[PDB]
This record gives structure tokens, sequence and C-alpha cells, in this order.
């Protein structure tokens, strides 16, 4: 329920082979990129990292929550159905 | 008995012939009523209670059937019976010994109460005789506290109670007899044992101390 | 417009009335501490951890269930919130099973991380603990009651979400046994979503169980293909191979809940 | 004009003049004490007058709310929001030492539903779901036949004594528990619900019950309505001291010689009522050891604090204890201050409904470290362990059964300090 | 008539069946006013 990980932005990349290694079963991998991930503040700070190096880049928005309107007398209604079952 | 999950026994199961007679249809359409349409989960209570008056305890065919017969889903039968005390899930032995046992009954001496039917009938607290007359739980107040240590037997509770009114109590009781429920020394009702003090005087008349008009 | 103004340990803010307490914290960036309240779930207000004092006040507020009004200056930091807090988890954690190392919620547990946020550092407890008979409501979710703080989520979950009532609380005092006290099963279509809802390990996935561990676990966005809708999901992946799939944040999608199928 | 000498309580000055049942309890002997009488013309009067008259009345939460009911009653008396406005009368007396009501309801049933439509007509309600006890069996059906003999008289029901009021009255026999005794724990009970104490906002008055406005007082509270209403609620508000107006059907039991629940002139030092209406206490003033003043939550109190205080809301309040429903216990020094109130708070665990964590998780722990303390197995640290969780409960539970719990343990604590201190000296001492 | 002291007239108390109170309460369906309306029959339809 925490949510102090919904306020930055990060900087992955795209996954590479991991391969099995023949001797005791690891996951040899030849992407030296792969386990790198930076932290942003905001966005645009973020892709103006992005193009400087030149990197193949694209974006998703923050998926805010929308406003829930939360209520406690619902539970116990006298017409409507959100009058709830157990509590 | 302090196990609030079911195990699905050969005689208590879903089972089970559970129903009502043709009385009770009138006793529960007359729950259903006494409250308002659109809500009537209210009536899992009483409905609940008929068949505690009729089968004697609550098997888990009774409260399946509650479920239907209450338009509601078969789990709020289930907490409204595990929740409340004499909702007995289990079968119990014919007459059920409700001994009060909370402080101020206990600090006129319960346990005298208690050892009293313990040694007597001669079974354990919560057991049943082994042909089911009696079932001893050592239950809190019912209402009573001002008395003696109280019994609550089935429904009809004694009060004003001692080690040896109890002993005559269940003399006559696994006779068969049902002594006089209430308090079972010379008083009455809540009157002080040496004597009454208040309610002496012959109440008032019809209508006192008139506001004008009122 | 109608917006109510108040106050939130200092710096004042404007609020739709009506709103609770809890939802006029995080207007700021405040996510007071909560074990029974989901946003989208009810209103339970059982877990007490969400007890903040109010400016002047003489008992501390339940933020889930309180509405708000001109004035109310959210004292967050207070001492007595603080205590309030530290009270009332440890009543939680008193008869928690010490089965944190074999328990799966391990690393992504929210009673561990509050104990750490909010919580003392050291036990008072001197006596027995409970132990509550575990259950089994199907091969996909695992039942562990012991491990139950009785927040209440699953029955509320099962009631609305899943519009199933097979999930309650029988018992009495401290034997609040959540479950089904009738031996029943739990395959609605999204049961299997009671897992994340699920505050602590009394409910964990079965397939997933004793397989991995979160910190471990790199985490990529995807969707699901299992259906039309096409849901949002954040796959696990570690050492390169999948282990367990989570529903995404995605309030026009899926919002927080995934079929069993795609779980 | 100040009566300093409250006491000796009159037979008119006892609402209840057939709390014993001695005369006739049924409704022939009721219109003999003076009910069901101008009733008529006090629903025609309007709501005001009611709420006028218990403004004046001063008659205050007798249920444990301790709180003026004058006010409580006319909280929610607003114009019909086209939900029906309803009563519910508390009648569970759950508490080790509540049994007024008990006898009420066995032999003063009628002045109870009649307060219920007096009452009905200030509050604007159409029926009342008065919550009888389950284990009140005999009585419940003594006021439904209380219930019988009103109804068909026109006095309750359609045109509710007359005055063009639909008001009822209907009767839910619980099946056991002391949290439906608190009224938002009681709501759910008739709501077709397990006890659980309902989270307050959204508050009993704006909505009650299956989503309605609903009222909910203690037996008496309603009962004393239309005698304070009929004589005058002044000459009731005559008896005991400022906000303490009134009187209380003391409930006198434990190491007293005739336990009995005696309706008494109200804010009375203690020493009076064991001795003039309980014919004095087990082996006397020197004899008693201490003292539940009003109830099994009020915290006991012991001789050194009791020699001298009136039975009052304030003065109790100030005794770091309350009134509460007047339910004194008597208890001597051969019985152990530990072990009474280890049964006490055994029952209070075996009571908690679990809603909130503090009353579900800490009264178990409460139940165990004390069942320690009888023998003595723990360390003089231990007590202040014990204060630090009752503070930790206090108040910060969803309803005040978890409170309910504190007080009475946080006055065991703070009088018998000493004594806990020596028997766990005595525990590690025969034990070594 | 004439005030008592030692007499208890609630002997009814003693002598109520098993079904006395649903007895009542099967039977004073006759003074009952229309229950009120939810604009439906209960909270799942
Ligand atoms: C644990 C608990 C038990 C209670 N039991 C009762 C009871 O048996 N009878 C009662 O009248 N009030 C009881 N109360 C008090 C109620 O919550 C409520 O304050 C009371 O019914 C108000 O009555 P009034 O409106 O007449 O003042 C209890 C409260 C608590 C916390
Ligand atoms: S649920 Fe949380 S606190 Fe409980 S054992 Fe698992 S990790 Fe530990
Ligand atoms: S099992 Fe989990 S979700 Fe269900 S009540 Fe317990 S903690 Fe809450
Ligand atoms: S204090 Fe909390 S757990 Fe105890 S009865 Fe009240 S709501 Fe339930
Ligand atoms: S003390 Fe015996 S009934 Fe409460
Ligand atoms: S959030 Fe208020 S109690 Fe869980
Ligand atoms: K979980």
């Amino acid at each position: 329920s925490g949510v102090n990980n919904t306020k930055k932005w990060k900087m992955e990349f795209d996954t590479r082979e991991r391969w099995e290694n023949p001797l005791m079963g690891w996951s040899s991998t030849a992407d030296p990129l792969s386990n790198l991930v930076l932290t942003f503040s905001t966005k645009e700070d973020a892709v103006a990292f992005a193009e400087k190096n030149g990197w193949s880049f694209d974006v998703e928005e923050r998926k805010v929550p929308k406003p829930k309107s939360k209520s406690y007398g619902a539970n116990f209604s006298w017409n409507k159905r959100t009058r709830v079952s157990t509590k | 008995g302090a196990l609030f999950v079911h195990r699905d026994t050969p005689e208590n199961n879903p089972d089970t012939p559970f129903d009502f007679t043709p009385e009770n249809y009138k006793r529960i359409e007359a729950i259903v009523k006494n409250y308002p349409e659109g809500h009537k989960a209210a009536a899992v209570l009483p409905v609940l209670d008929l068949a505690q008056r009729q089968n004697g305890w609550l098997p888990i065919s009774a409260m399946n059937k509650v479920a239907e017969i209450l338009q509601v889903p078969p789990m709020r039968v289930y907490e409204v019976a595990t929740f409340y005390t004499m909702y007995n899930r289990k079968p119990v032995g014919k007459y059920h010994i409700q001994v009060c046992t909370t402080t101020p009954c206990m600090l006129r001496n319960s346990d005298s109460i208690l050892e009293a039917i313990q040694k007597k009938l001669g079974i354990k607290v919560g057991e049943t005789t082994p042909d089911k007359l009696f079932t001893l739980i050592e239950v809190e107040c019912l209402g009573a506290c001002v008395n003696a240590p109280m019994v609550q037997i089935n429904d009809n509770y004694y009060e004003d109670l001692t080690p040896k009114d109890i002993e005559e109590i269940i003399d006559e009781l696994k006779a068969g007899k049902i002594p006089k429920p209430g308090p079972r020394s010379g008083r009455f009702s809540c009157e002080p044992a040496g004597g009454l003090t208040s309610l002496t005087e012959p109440p008032k008349g019809p209508g006192f101390g008139v506001q004008a008009g009122l | 417009s109608n917006l109510i103004e108040v106050f939130v340990d200092g710096q004042s803010v404007m609020v739709e009335p009506g709103t609770t307490v809890l939802q006029a914290c995080e207007k700021v960036g405040m996510q007071i501490p909560r074990f029974c309240y989901h946003e989208r779930l009810s209103v339970a207000g059982n877990c007490r951890m969400c007890l903040v004092e109010i400016e002047k006040a003489p008992k501390v507020v339940a933020a889930c269930a309180m509405p708000v009004m001109k004035g109310w200056n959210i004292l967050t930091n207070s001492e007595k919130s603080k205590k309030a807090r530290e009270g009332v988890m440890e009543f939680l954690l008193a008869n928690h099973p010490l089965d944190c190392p074999i328990c799966d919620q391990g690393g992504e547990c929210d009673l561990q991380d509050q104990s750490m946020m909010f919580g003392s550092d050291r036990s008072r407890f001197l006596e027995g603990k409970r132990a509550v008979e575990d259950k089994n409501i199907g091969p996909l979710v695992k039942t562990i009651m012991t491990r139950c703080i009785q927040c209440t989520r699953c029955i509320r979950f099962a009631s609305e979400i899943a519009g199933v009532d097979d999930l309650g609380t029988t018992g009495r005092g401290n034997d609040m046994q959540v479950g089904t006290y009738i031996e029943k099963m739990f395959m609605s279509e999204l049961s299997g979503n009671i897992i994340d809802i699920c505050p602590v390990g009394a409910l964990t996935s079965k397939p997933y169980a004793f397989t991995a561990r979160p910190w471990e676990t790199r985490k990529t966005e995807s969707i699901d293909v299992m259906d039309a809708v096409g849901s949002n999901i954040v796959v696990s992946t570690r050492t390169g191979e999948v282990m367990r799939i989570l529903p995404r944040m995605h309030e026009d999608i899926n919002e927080e809940w995934i079929s069993d199928k795609t779980r | 004009p100040k009566k300093t000498s409250f006491g000796s309580l009159k037979d008119e000055d006892r609402i209840f003049t057939n709390l014993y049942g001695r005369h006739d309890w049924r409704l022939k002997g009721a219109q003999s004490r003076g009910d069901w009488y101008k009733t008529k013309e006090i629903l025609l009067k309007g709501p005001d007058w009611i709420l006028g008259e218990v403004k004046t009345s001063g008659l205050r939460g007798r249920g444990g709310a301790g709180f003026p009911t004058g006010l409580k009653w006319s909280f929610m008396n607003k114009p019909s929001d086209g939900r029906p406005k309803y009563l519910v009368v508390n009648a569970d007396e759950g508490e080790p030492g509540t049994c007024k009501d008990r006898e009420i309801i066995r032999h003063d049933p009628h002045k109870l539903v009649e307060g219920c439509l007096v009452g009905g007509r200030a509050m604007g309600a159409r029926a009342a779901y008065i919550y009888i006890r389950g284990e009140f069996y005999n009585e419940a059906s003594n006021l439904q036949v209380a219930i019988r003999e009103a109804y068909e008289a026109g006095l309750i029901g359609k045109n509710a004594c007359g005055s063009g009021y639909d008001f009822d009255v209907f009767v839910v026999r619980g099946a056991g528990a002391y949290i439906c005794g608190e009224e938002t724990a009681l709501i759910e009970s008739i709501e077709g619900k397990q006890g659980k104490p309902r989270l307050k906002p959204p508050f009993p008055a704006d909505v009650g019950v299956f989503g309605c406005p609903t009222t909910v007082a203690n037996v008496e509270t309603v009962a004393v309505s239309p005698t304070i209403c009929r004589r005058g609620g002044a000459w009731f508000a005559s008896f005991g001291r400022e906000r303490n107006s009134g009187t209380k059907l003391f409930n006198i039991s434990g190491h007293v010689n005739h336990p009995c629940t005696v309706e008494e002139e109200m804010s009375v030092p203690l020493k009076e009522l064991i001795e003039k209406h309980a014919g004095g206490v087990i082996g006397g003033w020197d004899n008693l050891l201490a003292v539940i003043p009003g109830g099994s939550s009020t915290p006991l109190i012991p001789k050194s604090v009791c020699e001298t205080v009136l039975m009052d809301f304030d003065a109790l309040v100030q005794a770091q204890t309350g009134l509460g429903t007047a339910a004194v216990i008597v208890m001597d020094r051969s019985t152990d201050i530990v072990k009474a109130i280890a049964r006490l708070i055994e029952f209070y665990k075996h009571e908690s409904c679990g809603q909130c964590t503090p009353c579900r998780e800490g009264v178990d722990w409460m139940n165990k470290v004390m069942a320690r303390f009888v023998k003595g197995d723990a360390r003089p640290a231990e007590i202040d362990s014990l204060w630090e969780i009752s503070k930790q409960i206090e108040g910060h539970t969803i309803c005040a059964l978890g409170d309910g719990a504190a007080w009475p343990v946080q006055g065991l604590i703070r009088h018998f300090r000493p004594e806990l201190e020596e028997r766990m000296q005595q525990f590690a001492l025969q034990h070594q | 008539e004439p005030f008592d002291n030692s007499t208890y007239r609630n002997l009814q108390h003693h002598e109520y069946s098993t079904y006395t109170f649903l007895d009542l309460n099967v039977e004073l369906s006759k003074f009952r006013m229309p229950q009120p309306s939810s604009g439906r029959q209960s909270p799942r339809h």
C-alpha cells in the first residue's frame, strides 16, 4: 500500500538474451547495460538526459490516482445498494 | 465447542433433515413483517432463534436452510450463529445450565455453587450427562447481578441462589420437575432481604402535577 | 467553489466537502499509515493505524471515516499521533507468528515496512501467541490464518469486488477466525486478486509459494493477452524466467485487479 | 432551595412505583400508578414541550454515556427527510451489576413503552425498536403483554395515544452479548448483523438503522420521560446536584447484607445507601476493602476515597471513576482485589467483538498478564507496563468498551499498588 | 386493592411456555402500519 516509489522517473533499458551457464546454471548475460536504472525527479530532465547521449527514446505518462469519492455512511444506506454485507 | 470451523460430521451435515412445523412459517413470517421491506436481513436473528426453540441447537443444515428462506447468503447466517452466545452449533443435554460466574456473582462465592453442581452431577464444565439431561457452562452476567450467584437453566433463570439452593433446584430438575424461576430466597424481585425499604405508601393517582393544558 | 479550507500540519489546503482525513492527507503528499482501508475497497476503520490526532483534540480520530471540515490542522507528526500509531501497531504485531523467514510476504509485507518506519525496536510481550487453524479455499491461493491481522480487506473484496459472499470473520474476542467457517472453495474469476489486497502473508499464491523473494524479482511492464481487455500488468523476472504476474495501476483498463487466468 | 441533604426517596419520588412488581405490574396497575394518563394532551402539545420539559428535567445519560438526554433527543429533531425516524431502547443491561432495567422490563414496561411514544413525538419517529436482552426471555414476554394491552387501546400504534401519530414499538430479543450493549454495536444487532460497533459519524441520530434516523436511549431514560413530563421535570431535577439532576435506581450488590435494586435519591454518599436501604454491608464499613462505584467499567473505589464522596456524576468524575448505572458492588478485605477484577477482566475478554485491534488484542493481552498478577508472576516494572498498554487501548478503540476495560484496571493500579508489589513479593518468595 | 409489601404478582414469568414470546409475536400483526419501502425489496435487487 505504500507509495514512496511512484514519485520519480527511471532510465531502464530493453532486456537482452539471458542464457544459463553450462556448469552451474547461472544467468550469464552479455548485456553490459541491463542492470542500470537512473532516477529522475521530473520528466523533461529525464528526456533531456535521454537525447544528450542519443538513446532510442519513449515515455509513459504518470498514472495519477483519480480522486476516489470515499464515504462511510454509504455502507449503511436506506435505498442505495452500497450497504455493506459484512463489517 | 471452541471450534469456529465447521466439521462435516455425518449427523451435523448439510444433508441433515431440518425444517419447520406449520406454526413456524406463521412465526417466521411474523419476523419478516416486523421490519420494513428492502432491508429484511434483520430477520436472520429471530429466525435462527426460532430454530433454537425447535431443534435445541443450530445444525449446519439449519443455517443453510435459513439462508434461502431469508434471501441472504449462507455465510451471513453463519456469522450470526457463531458470534452470539447461546446460538449453540453443538448438541446440548436437554437442560442448559448457565451458572453466572462474573465478578459480582463470584464475590458471593459462585465457586461454591459451581462446586455444588460439579460434584453432585459429576461432569465437568461444558460437558453433558451420559444420558442427556444437564450441561453446565460458566456464563457471565445475564442481567441479574444484584442477586446471589445466578443459574440460567434453558430459558428460566434462578437468582438469589445458594449452593444449597442449587442442589435442591437440580434435585427436582433431574426428576423432571422445573422449579420456580427468579430469586430463590425470600427476595421476590428486587427488594432488600432484610425487609423492604421503599414502596410503602400507595402510588399516586392517575396523572399528577398538571402543567395547565399539559 | 465549495471546497472547504483545512490545514495539514501547518500548510492549509482546500478540499471537497465530505472528504475523509486520509483523502485530505495525500493532497500534500502524506500517506498516513493504513492497514484496513483500500482507496477502491469500501471503508473499514478497524486497523486503527490511521489514527491521527487533530488540533485541540481530546481523543485521536480515525482518519479513515472522519469527514474533515473547516480549520482542522492534521497533526501528522504529533507526539500523540505517533504515540497512537506505536501502541496500536504493537497490538497488531502482538499475536503475529514469527514466520517472516518462512512467509512469502517477507520483503514486500506492509506489516514489516510499517514496523521499520512507524514501529518500536523491541518487544514488551511476555505471553503466548494465538494459533489460528489453517483453512483451504482452493489450490490457487494458500491460507495461513495465524498470520492474519483481521483487516477484513478480503471479506469486503469478496462482497463487492468479487460479488460473492463466501468470506467472513467467525468467532468472538481474540478468536476472530476470518475464513468460511464451513468448508468451501473460492474460485471467482477475480479471486486471484485476493492475494494482493492482503497486507500480510495470510493469503499467498500456491504456484508462487517458496519460489522467489521480492528484492531479486526484476520487474517489467507488459500487457495481458489472455483476454481482450488487455490489462496492464507487471511481470516478475528473476535469473531468466517468470515467476508471478501482478496487476498494474490503470484506472481505465484493470484498476488494480486481474483475472485468475491472467494471474 | 438547595437540599444538600440528598436522600430518602419517596414513593411518588420513585418514578417506577412498581419496579419491585409488588402490586399489579400489568396494564391494570400501570394507569393506577399514573401511567397512560394525560398522555393524549402532551403528544398534541407538540415536540417542543417534551424538549422543553426535558431541558428543565436535566435527565443525563443513564446508560453510562453521561450526556444530557435533553440535548441528544433534540439533537436530530429536524424536519422530515423522507426516511422514517425510529426509536431504540438500550435494553441490553449486560454489565456485571446492571439489574434495574431487568426489574423495569419485568415489572414496569408500560411506562417504558409510553416513554417511547411520548419520546417518539419529541423526535418525530414512527416506530420503536427496543432491543430487549435475549437472556431476558421471561421479562421479554412481560412487555409483549404490555405491548399487547397498549396497542389495541390506541395508546401505541396508529393514532399513538390518540394524537394522529403512527408511532409503533417493535421488540428484538437478543442472542447474548455485551457489545450490543453499546448503541453503535446495538444497531447492527437489529440490522441483521453480528454485533459490531459502528463508527460515528455517521451518528445514530441522523442515520441509525437500515439507513434511517433513529434514537438510542437507556431504558429508564425513556421510561422516566412520561413521569417527568407529567408531574414536572423541575421536580425531577430537584434531586441531585448541578448536572446531577434526578434520581437513579441504585443497583446494590456485592459484599452487602441485603442487595437490592432500589430507586433511591441520587447524589447521596454511599454510607447512606449501604446502611439505610441495603441494611448494611457484610461486616460493616470496616470489612469493605473497595466498592465498584456505579459499573464494571467504572474503576472501583476503596474506603480511603469513598469515605465521603456523594454518588453523583460530577463527584464520581472527580473521584477518577463514574456513576454510570449506579451498579454499586461491595467487597471486603477477605476477597482479593486482583482476583476480583480477574473475573471482571476475564469477562471483558469474553465479550470484545474484536473489530478494532486495540480491544481485540490488548484485552486478551491484559487477561494473560493479569492472570500472572493473580499469583504474582511479574516484576515491579510490569505494573507500569500494564499501565502503559492501559493508556494505549484507552480512547484508541472504535467503541468505549476498550476504554471501558482500561478504567477498571487503571483504577486498580493507582489504588492497590502496594498490594500488587507485595503479592508479587510473595510469588517470588514462595516459589524461590 | 390495598397496598401490599410481601406479594409477588409476576407469576406469569414462571408460567411462560417455550414459544410464549413467539405466541404473542405471531399475532400482533393486526396492529401493523404499512412498512416503509426501499424502492426495492432487497439491496441485492
Ligand atoms: C461496552 C458497552 C456496553 C454498554 N451497555 C449498555 C447497556 O447495556 N445499556 C445501555 O443503556 N447503555 C449501554 N451502553 C451505553 C451506550 O453506548 C449508550 O451510550 C447509551 O445507550 C445511551 O443511553 P441514553 O441515550 O439513555 O443516555 C454501553 C456502552 C458500552 C461501551
Ligand atoms: S506476513 Fe509479514 S510479518 Fe507476517 S510472517 Fe509474513 S513477512 Fe512476516
Ligand atoms: S487473511 Fe489477509 S486479507 Fe483476509 S482479513 Fe486477514 S489480513 Fe485481511
Ligand atoms: S473496542 Fe473495538 S474490538 Fe472491542 S468491542 Fe469495541 S469495536 Fe470491537
Ligand atoms: S452477576 Fe450474576 S447475572 Fe451478572
Ligand atoms: S485505515 Fe483507518 S483503520 Fe485501517
Ligand atoms: K499478501
